[PDB]
Order: C-alpha cells, then structure tokens, then sequence
C-alpha cells in the first residue's frame, strides 16, 4: 500500500511549499493523479485476496471503500475553496492538511491486516474530524456537536480496545487472515454475550444504529461541507466494514444477539425515514436519511448471507456518493441564502435551470431509481431479508414509499413553485459547483453499467 | 389567443352595459358613475361585475369589485390584469 | 459590548469576473483551477477509469469458472457420471464419531 | 368579522348566482332562476332593522351551504382552477438579469440601455420615497397597508417597483 | 526544475518511490516461491526464479 | 449552465475520442486471442490467459 | 462451431418448406430479399475485411489448468499452511459449482423457449436434470451462510452423514 501510503503523505510537502495562490490548484490536481493510480487495487481475484505484505492487504471489500477515499478528498478540496476563500494562508493549508491526513488514516484503515492496526487509524480519524467540525463550523453548537461525536464514539471503542485485545491473548493473533483459519465457535454464556457486545457497538455507534444515531444529525448540521462530505460518504462506512470483517469471529452467537439490532434498524428505519417528512433544515434532513439507509447496512449484515453482503457492500458505496451529493447541493444553496432552512428559498428550478437537474439525479438515486447502484444494493438486501423472515417485506415497502416521498418532498420544496420574492443573491451557478455536481453523479451512474466491482468478497 | 387593447375593452365593457336594461344606452358614458348617475343600487352592480366577468372571462374578487363604479374603472382594471398598454 | 469589526459584505465573484469559473479571484488561477480539475477529472480519471475498468482481465476469474464448468459438464455428461454429487468431500476420506 | 353587513349581503349574492349557475347550466335556464333569487334579495332589501337583516343573513347562509353545488364552476385562471398558477413557471424576476453574462446582454443593446434608465430612475426616486413614507406615517407605525401616491410632481408613488415591474400574466 | 513547478514532482515521485518499496517487501517473502503444492514446478532453462 | 456543459463535452471527448479510436484499431488489426490447449511443458506467462489484447496489456503491465 | 454442441445441446432443426396458398405475393420474401441485399451483404464484407487482419496477427491465450491440492480433510487442525491451500481450493470449486448450476437452468430456459406450447412434455429432461443439480448444490453450500469455508462446508457434510447413518441404522 506505499504506492498510495506515500504520495498521501507527499501531499502535505506539496500544499505546504506552493505559492500562495496556487494551494487548491497543485492539492486538487495532484490528489485527482492518486485516485487515478488507486484503480490498480481492482486486481482482484477468485479465490485469494490481495495480500502486499504483513502489514496491508485488499480484497473485493476495501478495494471500492479505498478508491471511494481516494475520490473524495479531491471532491473535498473544490467544495472548501470558496467558504475558505477569506481564510488565513496558513489556516489554509492547515484545513488542507486535516483533509490529507484523514485520507492517509482512511486507506491505512481499510487494509490494515491487523485487527489492532485497524483499531489505532479507526480511531485516529476522529482527531482530524473534530478538529475539522470545531475550528471550521460556522455556528455556536459546532462546540457541543464536537463533544456528543467525540464521546459517542469513544463510549463505544474502549470496550472494542478490550474486546480485541482479549482475543489476540486467547488465540494468539488478530492477523485478519489467520483469524479465517483459526476462527472457533463461540458457546453461550453471559462472558460471550459481552464480549459480542464489545466487539460490535463499536461500530454500530459509527453506522450509526438507530437509537445511538444523536451524534449524527448534530454533527452534520454543524460541519463544514467538507466535513460532512467525508462524514457520510467514508466515516459512517467505518462502521459497516468493520462489522464485516468482526463478525467472522461471533459466530454462532450472532443468531440471537442480533435480534435486538434488526429490530432497532427495521424499526428504526421506518422512525427516521418519517422524520424526513417533518424536518425544517436541509442538512437534517440529509442527515436522517443516511440513518434509514444505513439501517438496511446493519440488518444485510447482521443476517449474514452471501446476498445480504453483496448488498451491503452495493449501498456502502452506493450511499456514499449520493449523500455527499446531497450535502453539496443543499451547501451550494447555502453559500447563496446562508441559512439551511428548507422552506426559505423555493421555486429554484426558475432561477437555476442546471442545478435543478442535479437536484433531480440525486433524488432519484436517493430513492433507489432502477437500475442505480443505490437500487441494486438496496433490493439485494431486500431479497435476503425476505428469506431471513417473509413479513420483513411489509417493513421494507414501507420504508421504499416513505423514502420516495422525503426524497421528492425536498425536490418539491426547493427547486418547485415560487421563487421567493424578496431573495434576490442567486446568482448562475459556478463552474466549480456545476462540475462538483457531474463529479458525484457521473461516476455513480457509470458504475451501473459496471457493478460487480462494488458487489465485495462474495460476487 | 387575440390580444387585448384599451378600445377593445373599452368597446366590449360599454356593449354589455347596453344590453343591460336598467341601463339608458343613449345617457351611458365611460364616465357614467353607476349610482349618481345612472341611477342603479349595489345589487344591480355585483351583477354588472358578474357579466364582466362572463364577458372575459376571469374573475374580479369582491374586494376589488366593489370599487369598480364607473366603466372607466372596469377598462383600467381589466387592462391592468391582462398587461394591455396600447 | 466591545470593539469589533462588522460582518463583511457578499462578494459575488461574477462583479469583477464575469467569466469567473468559481475557484480563484484571480482569473489566470480561475481558469487553471478549471482546467485540472475538468482534464486530470474527467478526461483521464473518469474516461480512462472507465476504461480500463471495463477491459479489467477476468475480474475474480468468473470467466474461467465459466470454461472450467463447461469442461466437467462436458466430461461427466459423456462418462456417465452425476453432473454434481451432493457429497464435496470424499467419504471415505471422513472418520464420523460414535 | 371586518367585512361590513352590506358585504356579507353582496358577496353572499354573488356567491349564490354562480353555484345557482353550476346548477342550471343553460343560460334561459339561469335567466329564470337568477332572477327569483334576485327577487327574493329585493323582497327584504328594505328591513331597517339589523338584527332582523343579520337573522336574515344567517338563515340565507343556512340555506346556501344546503344547496351549493358540490362542484360548482370555477374561471380556469381563478383559484382553484384547471389554469391557476400554471405560468408561475416562467415568470422570471428582474434583477435575473443582473447576472447576465455580457455576450447576453450584448445581443439586446436596446433593452437593456432602456433598462439602465429604470434602474437610474429607482435609485434617484428612493430616497424622497422613504422620506414621503417617514413624513406621512403616524407615531406608532401604520394602521392600514394603504400607501400614499405621489404629492408633487417628479414624484413617484412610493413602493411602486415591484408593482410596475412584475412579470407579465403571460411570460413567455 | 523550473521555479514555478519542482514541487509537482513530490507526489510522483512519492508513487515511484512507494511503488519500489513495495517490490522490495517481496523480496522477504519468499519463502514458498516454487514451493506452494499448486504451483511448483520445474525452472525453465534460463529461469532463476518463478516470480521476483 | 451552456458554459459548463460545453466544457465538459469537451473535456470528456478530449480523451473519449482517441480511446474510441484506438480502441477500434485494436479491435481491428490486433483482434482478439485464439483458445489454445497449452502445448505440453510450456508455462504461460501469467497475461497469456487473457484474451482481449488490452486486458493482455493491463495485466502484463501493472498486475 | 463456436461452442461445443454436447454442453449447450440444441435438438435438430425442422423447418417446413413454404405452401403457398395465395396468389398474393408475400411481403416477408421480399423483404428477406433486400435485407440480405442491403444489409447482410455490406456486413458481411466489412467483417471479411477484418478477419483478413486478425489472420495475420494470429496469437493465442490458454485456459489456467489448477493441480489438485489435498482437500481441508487432509489437513492437520489450525496448520494455515495446509489449510489455506485446500481452503482456495475449495473456494474454487465453489464458483465453478455455481457456473455448473447455471449451465444446466441456461438449458432448461432454452428448451422452455424453443419448444413453446408444448415445452411442459418436452422439457422433462432438462426439469430432471435441473432438479438433481439443484438438490446437490445445495447439499454441498447452502447455509453455509457469508463467511462460509471449507471447515463449514465439511462440518455440514459430517451432519448429514450422520444423519444417513442413523436412518440406515433404523433399517
Ligand atoms: C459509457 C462507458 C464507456 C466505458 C468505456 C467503453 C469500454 C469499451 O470500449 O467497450 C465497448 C465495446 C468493446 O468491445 P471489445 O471487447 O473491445 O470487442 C472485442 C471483440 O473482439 C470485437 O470484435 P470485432 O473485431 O468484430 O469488433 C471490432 C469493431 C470495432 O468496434 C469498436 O471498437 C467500437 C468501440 C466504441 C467505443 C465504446 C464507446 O470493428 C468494427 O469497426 C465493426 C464495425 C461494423 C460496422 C458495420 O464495444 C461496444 O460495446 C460498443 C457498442 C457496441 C454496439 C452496440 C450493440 C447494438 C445495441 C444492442 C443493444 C441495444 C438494443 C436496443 C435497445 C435500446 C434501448 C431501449
Ligand atoms: C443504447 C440504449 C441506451 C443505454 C444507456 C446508455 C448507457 C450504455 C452506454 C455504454 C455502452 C458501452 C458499455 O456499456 O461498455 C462499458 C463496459 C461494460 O460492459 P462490459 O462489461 O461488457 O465491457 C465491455 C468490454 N469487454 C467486452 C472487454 C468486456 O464497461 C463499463 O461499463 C465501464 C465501467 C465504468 C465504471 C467505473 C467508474 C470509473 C471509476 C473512476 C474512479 C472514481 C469513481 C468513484 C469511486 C466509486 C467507487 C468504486
Ligand atoms: C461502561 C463503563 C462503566 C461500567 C464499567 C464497565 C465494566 C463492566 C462491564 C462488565 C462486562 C462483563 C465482562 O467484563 O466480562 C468479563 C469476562 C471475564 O471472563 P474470563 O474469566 O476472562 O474468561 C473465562 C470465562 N470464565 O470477559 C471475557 O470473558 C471476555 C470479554 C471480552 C471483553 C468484554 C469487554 C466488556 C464490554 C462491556 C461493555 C460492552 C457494551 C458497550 C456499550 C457501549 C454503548 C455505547
Ligand atoms: C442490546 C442488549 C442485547 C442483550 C441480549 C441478551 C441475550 C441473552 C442471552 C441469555 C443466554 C446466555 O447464555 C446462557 O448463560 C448461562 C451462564 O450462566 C449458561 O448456563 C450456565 O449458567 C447457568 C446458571 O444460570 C447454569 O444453569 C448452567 O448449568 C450453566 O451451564 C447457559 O448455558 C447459556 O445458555
Ligand atoms: C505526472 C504529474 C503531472 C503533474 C501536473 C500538475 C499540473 C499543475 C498545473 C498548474 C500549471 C500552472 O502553471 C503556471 O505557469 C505560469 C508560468 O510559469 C506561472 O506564472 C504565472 O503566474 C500568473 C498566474 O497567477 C500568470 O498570470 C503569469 O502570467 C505567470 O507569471 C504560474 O505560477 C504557474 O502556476
Ligand atoms: C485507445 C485505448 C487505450 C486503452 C489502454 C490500453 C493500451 C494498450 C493497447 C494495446 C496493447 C498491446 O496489444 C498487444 O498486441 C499484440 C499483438 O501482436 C499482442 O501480442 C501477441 O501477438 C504478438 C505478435 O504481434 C506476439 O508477440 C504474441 O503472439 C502475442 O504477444 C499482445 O498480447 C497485446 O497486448
């Protein structure tokens, strides 16, 4: 992994020794060229994963969450450079190298053989995070939004500290490819019930569950855009993939210790998806739509089916560039009437004829539009619940119809009807906004004609 | 559709009102005040805005059609409706 | 109170720039800016991404699951033997308790 | 209640004609009944007692919600209509047109050197326009959304841009 | 080399430079190359070895 | 908005044309491999199990 | 031809000869005619002309052959070494187990087609063979569930082998 490894960390020299006004154009450039190389990872194959050395390896999981990375930070970059435009130079390019080393802990995060080497960078993405949502946010409550991200997270990753080092001392390893050998059942008793529970809140608080999702929405509300776009395209799939990989080790107990989670996210889906209807703030709104679909993460993994992981996998990546769609298009707004308020400025299909296509697309991804990636993830999962018990159907067509109705609802509401009369600052949308809108929905798009690289180890 | 002009209003406001027969055709005039001059009460004038807006086919709501008390009036307020500027 | 600077104003950046791109004040770094992003994005990541993802050789060999399959069908078909015994291991090769 | 009794009177007349027109469809047919409805207005049109005339609104108001028509007719471009707001979609506000790029606006030389002179005539008139409404306005803010016209000449009545430059009922 | 672009260098040569210390991590693991049951075999002629 | 989508043509066709070209170059005097039996005590070079020339290329060259 | 006619069998063509019984002429006839006229025939030549250059560059790729391993049987409890040979091994036989699988429903969907009204009758072969097919894969791989090894796998097959023996036992 040092041929990505490196030129992330070389993009800190890069940023730091450009000419002033040449910061975004060498940092964008140059991390647009290491995504270009990230696609050598897609050398996958039948049987084996792609093991480099006894630090990093990447199968058919990591592989589509490392190029997401990858294609992010770039995306990333353009979305800051006009709030950040007033920005000190060296507040600059420290912003800049928060955003480097997010991705530098996030492909590490990804391969890392190691479960313990996994736990260090999982962790190490919340110190780039914070500081990201607290010294860049725009409002008051960024402060408090730092703190509930901060200790949620933390309530949940020291007992997983516990967990895991327990496990090395009883096996004698946490190699993830020695595990796949050595992996022995798990007997019930209240001693496992607890050690399941350490192994997976963890990562059911990153997702987030439903229940423990309070961070999420305030954290959203409060990040700068870049933030937010890192947030829920890459960050909530820390947790999916490390379920992925722990749950290996939690069987056979994951039969009934999962009942509790399913019923929260079945439910809980169906709770958040309603709350869409009723939200007076974009980004919120925005927000409680990655915990309904994430829900569907929780239970395709939890079931533990070759389809449901298939699925699973699908709507990681499938989520990932819509929501960060999403966020930039309600901020491109925001830069304009510097409110979230949904209901202020309507009718903007008049006055922004192109940016209203985009707001389409993304809602139609949003809504699972067959054949999109968000449509073949989410009926994949769809399918393997139906198995796991028929009467899920009821839950999830549900979900689809209240899904369909938030996703047009904001369509409708901002972009339709009368433009509002004594807002007059909409300017033509910029180049820059035009082409941070194509960069998310083209590629989204495209690998409809090409799924099988976003369906994981079990294609 | 045909577009409207000030004397077409004016011409199609003034034929309905002779074809009223509370109305004198000879003494009406587009400054004719519908009470002190041409003698009519209020539900005689709700019915002139009713035929109004039959003739045009648009609806003036009450708030504004009380005010409307002389032809003149009824021509400005359909011109200003339809964006009619001769 | 105290002694404080007020809340600047909305620079629009198509006053100055009519042609603004929307990255830079400066319109020679506007139209740089423009220019690496919509070459290195979408004439060579998203264009030869694409393609190279799509002559990607044999992504995790399915194509030669395919062949292989025709081949034992092929041969068990003609030898008489089962297309697919329920048993993946030999039995004689598994010592059951009791 | 702010609407007088001789409101109520007429716009209950009104109200009454059209749902009693939905009802007969054919205009001799209206013609007849318009004006038994109209003779019955006439036969109380006199009562100089107002809590009788108020008992008589009541029961005529009683008897209206009884006998209007389900779905009585409506002007395609009234509220509620098959056309209302259907061009709300392209009436575009003016200021767009700051924002249009140069080689735009180069193709319009005309109109938007006319426009230039709106827009001088705006700024020139809007300090005299503020002042006229400071001068004019009780202690204790308005009263009533009336505004004042003009008092001199050279005078524009003030407020007066986004009533003159609305978009037009048919845009595009 | 010019005054305006030596530092787009640093990342490609950060790519070059990962990119060979990648190749030099095989060399320490070799040990089962030509050894696996699936694949060992007989050196071609001029063959030193099956993958370096 | 015709500003933005006249570049992006452009940029998209910059490369999408040359791709289109040479990719159909390839197809025609390339072409494609042939199945082969492998002849006895001959090892294939790992991209020698590939047909299409350009998956011949990606293989031999990065992977 | 281009495939091998033994795994995707088609069953021998019968076309009937035409009857006219009209002395209209046939719209398709004509039309056959001018499609090939002006439709086959340029595209025959064009594909001509491009199989002229691949004859001159003529090269050849090969079909992986993969030894035989010892399976997960053989291997010594947690000897990774062992095990991971016979746990790749395993996994590719589970693919190709699955392309198997759909081989014989491509047959059964063919035949379902070709022979129309009639397919319930004249499909009982293919029906038969897809029905045996199925019941060993899934003898072999269901349940096994998303992290599913060759160590499940046999743990599954020893149940069921267990299970034989003891109803044999109650004969
Ligand atoms: C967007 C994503 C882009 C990603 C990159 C593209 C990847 C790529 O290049 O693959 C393209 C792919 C390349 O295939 P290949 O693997 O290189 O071919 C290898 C063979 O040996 C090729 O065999 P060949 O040598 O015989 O063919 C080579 C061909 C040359 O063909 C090409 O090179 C065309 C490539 C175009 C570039 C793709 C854009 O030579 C010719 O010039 C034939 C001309 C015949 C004219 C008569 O070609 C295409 O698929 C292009 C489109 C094909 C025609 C469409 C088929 C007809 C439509 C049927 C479906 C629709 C039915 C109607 C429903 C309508 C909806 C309601
Ligand atoms: C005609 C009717 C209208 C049909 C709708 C139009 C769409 C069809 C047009 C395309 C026709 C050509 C075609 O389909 O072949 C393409 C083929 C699919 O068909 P194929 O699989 O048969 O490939 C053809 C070539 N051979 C024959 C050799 C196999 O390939 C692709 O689809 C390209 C996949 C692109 C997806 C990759 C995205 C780029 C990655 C950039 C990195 C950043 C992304 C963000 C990170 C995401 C996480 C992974
Ligand atoms: C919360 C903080 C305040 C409360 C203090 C927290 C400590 C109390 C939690 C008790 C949990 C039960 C437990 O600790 O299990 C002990 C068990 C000991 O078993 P042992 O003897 O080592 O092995 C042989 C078995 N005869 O250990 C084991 O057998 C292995 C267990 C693996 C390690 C488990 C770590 C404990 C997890 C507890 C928290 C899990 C829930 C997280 C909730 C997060 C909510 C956001
Ligand atoms: C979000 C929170 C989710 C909470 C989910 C709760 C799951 C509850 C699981 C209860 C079953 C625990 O597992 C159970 O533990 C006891 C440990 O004493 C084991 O039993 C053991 O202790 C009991 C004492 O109670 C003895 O009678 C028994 O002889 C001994 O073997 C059982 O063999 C095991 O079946
Ligand atoms: C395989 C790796 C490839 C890496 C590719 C990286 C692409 C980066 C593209 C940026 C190119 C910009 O190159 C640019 O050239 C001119 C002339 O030297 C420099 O100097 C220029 O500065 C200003 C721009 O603000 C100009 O108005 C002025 O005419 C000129 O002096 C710029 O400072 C430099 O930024
Ligand atoms: C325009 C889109 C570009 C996408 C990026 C792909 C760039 C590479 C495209 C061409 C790759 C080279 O294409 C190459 O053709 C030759 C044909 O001689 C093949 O080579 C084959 O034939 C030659 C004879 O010429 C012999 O050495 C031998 O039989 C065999 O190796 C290669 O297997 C193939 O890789």
């Amino acid at each position: 992994m040092l041929k990505y490894i490196i030129p992330t960390i070389m993009l800190m020299p890069l940023t730091w020794l450009s000419k002033n006004n040449m910061i975004w154009v060498n940092s964008t450039a140059h991390s647009l060229l290491i995504s270009f190389t990230s696609l050598l990872l897609m050398n996958q194959f039948g049987d084996n994963s792609l093991n480099f050395s006894l630090l990093f390896f990447s199968d058919s999981l990591s592989t589509p969450l490392l190029i997401l990375t990858m294609w992010l930070l770039p995306l990333m970059l353009m979305a800051s450079q006009h709030h950040l435009s007033k920005e000190n130079l060296t507040r600059k390019k420290l912003f800049i190298t928060m955003l480097i080393s997010l991705q530098l802990f996030l492909i590490m995060t990804f391969t890392a053989m190691e479960l313990i080497l996994f736990y260090i960078l999982f962790e190490a993405t919340l110190v780039p995070t914070l500081i990201i949502i607290t010294r860049w946010g725009n409002q008051t409550e960024r402060l408090n939004a730092g703190l509930y991200f901060l200790f949620y997270t933390l309530a949940g990753s020291l007992p997983l500290l516990v967990a895991l080092i327990y496990i090395q001392n009883t096996v004698g390893s946490l190699n993830f490819l020695m595990l796949q050998y050595w992996v022995q059942p798990v007997h019930n008793s209240w001693s496992n019930v607890f050690m399941w529970l350490a192994c997976m809140m963890a990562f059911m608080v990153k997702m987030p569950l439903y229940g423990l999702h309070l961070w999420l929405p305030k954290a959203h509300v409060e990040a700068p855009i870049a933030g937010s776009m890192v947030l829920a395209a890459v960050l909530l799939k820390l947790g999916g993939y490390g379920m992925l990989r722990i749950t290996l080790i939690l069987n056979p107990m994951t039969d009934f210790m999962a009942y509790p989670f399913i019923m929260l996210s079945l439910w809980g889906m169906i709770m958040t998806s309603s709350i869409c209807l009723r939200q007076t703030d974009l980004k919120s709104l925005i927000a409680y739509s990655s915990v309904s679909h994430m829900a569907l993460v929780i239970v395709a993994i939890l079931i533990q089916t070759p389809w449901s992981y298939m699925g699973a996998t699908a709507l990681m990546i499938a989520h990932g560039l819509t929501s960060s769609m999403l966020f930039c298009l309600a901020n491109s707004n925001y830069e304009r009437i510097h409110s979230r308020t949904m209901i202020l400025a309507r009718g903007l299909q008049t006055l922004l004829p192109l940016m209203a296509t985009w707001w389409l697309l993304a809602s139609l991804t949003n809504l699972a539009l067959p054949p999109t990636i968000n449509l073949i993830g989410e009926l994949f999962v769809v399918m393997s619940t139906f198995s796991w018990s028929n009467i899920t159907i009821i839950l999830m067509g549900v979900n689809m119809v209240i899904t369909a109705l938030y996703s047009l609802y904001m369509l409708i509401m901002t972009q339709r009807g009368k433009y509002t009369y004594h807002i007059n600052n909409i300017s033509p949308s910029f180049t820059r906004e035009n082409a941070l809108m194509s960069l998310h929905i083209l590629p989204l798009l495209l690998l409809t004609l090409n799924p099988k690289i976003i369906l994981g180890p079990l294609y | 559709a045909p577009p409207l002009t000030l004397e077409g209003i004016k011409d199609r406001v003034l034929y309905v009102l002779k074809l009223y027969d509370k109305i004198d055709p000879e003494k009406l005039s587009v400054n004719s005040h519908f009470m002190k001059d041409l003698g009519l009460d209020s539900l005689d004038q709700v019915e002139i805005i009713m035929a109004m807006e039959d003739e045009f086919g648009f609806e003036i709501p009450d708030i504004d059609a009380e005010k409307l008390m002389c032809p003149q009036e009824i021509v400005d307020y359909i011109a200003d409706k339809k964006d009619v500027y001769e | 109170r105290w002694q404080e600077d007020p809340e600047p104003e909305d620079e629009n950046l198509y006053e100055k720039n009519p042609d603004s791109h929307g990255y830079d004040k400066d319109p020679a770094v506007d139209i740089w800016n423009m220019r690496v992003v919509f070459f290195f994005g979408f004439s060579i990541v998203l264009v030869l991404g694409s393609t190279f993802v799509a002559y990607l050789p044999d992504y995790r060999m399915q194509e030669w699951a395919r062949r292989e399959a025709e081949r034992l069908v092929k041969y068990r078909e003609a030898h008489g033997l089962p297309i697919m015994e329920s048993n993946c291991f030999d039995p004689s090769k598994i010592q059951l308790p009791e | 209640a702010y609407l007088t009794h001789q409101q109520k009177v007429l716009r209950l007349y009104k109200r009454a004609l059209r749902h009693l027109e939905s009802w007969c469809i054919h205009r001799d047919k209206y013609r007849y009944f318009a004006c038994l409805l109209r003779a019955r207005f006439d036969e109380h049109k006199n009562e100089k007692d107002m809590v009788k005339a108020t008992q008589l609104l009541r029961e005529a108001e009683e008897e209206f919600w009884h006998g209007q028509h389900p779905q009585p007719y409506i002007f395609p471009e009234s509220p509620g209509g098959t056309s209302y707001e259907r061009y709300e979609c392209y009436k575009v506000p003016e200021w767009c047109l700051d924002d249009w790029h140069p080689s735009e606006k180069a193709m319009y030389p005309d109109y938007f050197a006319k426009r230039e002179q709106w827009k001088k005539l705006r700024r020139e008139s809007w300090e005299r326009e503020v002042k006229q409404l400071q001068e004019e306005t009780p202690v204790g803010g308005p009263r009533t959304e009336a505004l004042p016209p003009a008092r001199k000449q050279g005078d524009l009545p003030p407020l007066w841009w986004h009533i003159v430059t609305r978009p037009r009922e048919r845009p595009m | 080399v010019v005054r305006d672009h030596w530092v787009h260098v640093l990342v490609p040569m950060g790519f070059v430079f990962g990119y060979y210390l990648d190749r030099k991590n095989d060399e320490k693991l070799t040990a089962f190359r030509n050894k696996s049951l699936l694949y060992k075999r007989e050196l071609k002629p001029n063959e030193e070895v099956t993958w370096k | 908005d015709k500003r933005f989508l006249k570049l992006l043509r452009f940029y998209i066709l910059l490369t999408g044309i040359p791709v289109a070209i040479g990719i159909t170059l390839i197809n025609v005097f390339i072409g494609e491999a042939e199945l082969a039996e492998i002849p006895e005590g001959y090892v294939p070079e790992h991209w020698e199990y590939f047909k299409h020339p350009i998956s011949r290329w990606i293989a031999r060259t990065f992977f | 031809d281009s495939w091998d006619k033994d795994v995707y069998p088609e069953p021998p063509r019968r076309t009937p000869a035409p009857s006219p019984q009209t002395s209209l002429p046939n719209p398709i006839t004509y039309l056959t005619k001018a499609f090939d006229l002006l439709v086959d025939r340029p595209v025959t030549l064009v594909r001509e002309f491009i199989e002229r250059q691949h004859a001159k560059n003529k090269y050849y790729y090969y079909h992986r052959e993969f030894r035989r391993v010892p399976d997960i049987t053989e291997c010594q409890e947690k000897d990774v070494l062992c095990m991971f040979e016979a746990e790749m091994q395993w996994r590719r036989d589970y693919k190709v187990d699955q392309e198997i699988v759909n081989i014989i429903q491509e047959r059964l969907k063919a035949c379902q087609q070709r022979e129309g009204e009639s397919h319930r009758q004249n499909c009982a072969k293919e029906l038969e063979q897809f029905t045996q097919v199925v019941k060993a894969y899934q003898d072999r791989y269901h349940d096994l569930g998303a992290h599913y090894s060759a160590r499940k796998c046999l743990a599954k097959q020893k149940q069921r082998m267990l299970a034989e023996r003891k109803a044999a036992k109650e004969a």
